[PDB]
């Protein structure tokens, strides 16, 4: 009869009563993101998303939270990517991610796009996903740096990556924590997230408050000396960087 | 490695 939270270091977590077994399996199971507010609530098995619809937290009453259904017939499944394969939805966008950041041409000079605050937040908060297809550290270390600009470590098996023609947001937005840029002196960093529809990936969380439209920047974290491997526009710029220092 | 964040 009791209600149960399971948080992840991120701050997301899953909620629900638990099975015999004491799991998160059930029709009435939720994920809540790291707002404490926006969910995704429906039918869970061990934790693992199968149709979760969209929500909002309203009220917790006694420990047990109250949804209200957003309009729209909005629903997400766990979905991890492969080698291959980023996403079954590649143009459906993360509910949470689409209220807290835009893709617009970067203010960095001869960047391209880059990736903005939607409203103003404080420090420490969570604000876009970067999803990606999984392939291996060798793959990517024996290849050219031209095909390297979207590459992610995650941990020490696993590369992300969002290749060709994904690097476009008419062909794939359902995450879009690969728009942001590098910046030596960043107002975000990259965190390790573990999220309903794209499992255990990275998240963009800013460092200090933001306001609206500024651009959000992480530092790559390049090897700088393993001179640096990295690329040439990174180099020119460690070097101004390190000058000003 | 030529990829972001890797913890060296
Ligand atoms: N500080 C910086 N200076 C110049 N180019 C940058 C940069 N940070 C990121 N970039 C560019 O962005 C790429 C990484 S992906 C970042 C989003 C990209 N600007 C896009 O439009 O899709 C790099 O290959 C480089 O082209
Ligand atoms: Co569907
Ligand atoms: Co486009
Ligand atoms: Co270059």
């Amino acid at each position: 009869h009791g209600v149960c939270w399971i948080y992840y270091p991120d701050g997301g977590s899953l909620v629900g009563e638990v099975n015999e077994d004491g799991e998160m399996t059930g029709e009435k199971i939720a994920y809540v993101y790291p707002d404490e507010r926006t969910a995704l609530y429906g039918k869970f098995i061990d934790g693992e998303m199968i149709e979760g619809k969209l929500a909002t937290l309203m009220s917790t009453e006694e420990g047990r939270p109250h949804f209200e259904l957003m309009p729209g017939n909005s629903v997400y499944h766990f979905d991890k990517s492969t080698s291959s394969c980023i996403s079954t939805n590649a143009l459906l966008p993360d509910p949470y991610e689409s209220e807290r950041v835009y893709v617009a041409e970067s203010l960095i000079s001869s960047a391209g796009e880059g990736l903005f605050s939607k409203v103003a937040v404080g420090p420490n908060t969570v604000m876009s996903f970067a999803n990606g297809v999984r392939i291996t550290h060798q793959e990517v270390d024996s290849r050219d740096w031209a095909l390297n600009g979207n590459t992610l470590s995650l941990d020490e098996e696993t590369v992300i990556d969002v290749p060709e023609p994904y690097n476009h947001v008419s062909k794939y937005c359902a995450s879009l924590g690969h728009k942001a840029n590098h910046s030596f002196t960043p107002n975000c960093i990259y965190d390790m997230f573990v999220h309903p529809r794209f499992g255990p990936i990275k998240c963009i969380r800013t460092l200090r408050a933001v306001e609206a439209d500024e651009e959000l920047t992480v530092a790559y974290g390049y090897d700088h000396s393993p001179g640096p491997e990295a690329p040439e526009w990174y180099q020119v710029e460690l070097k101004a960087f390190q000058a000003t220092q | 490695s030529k990829s972001k964040d890797r913890k060296y």
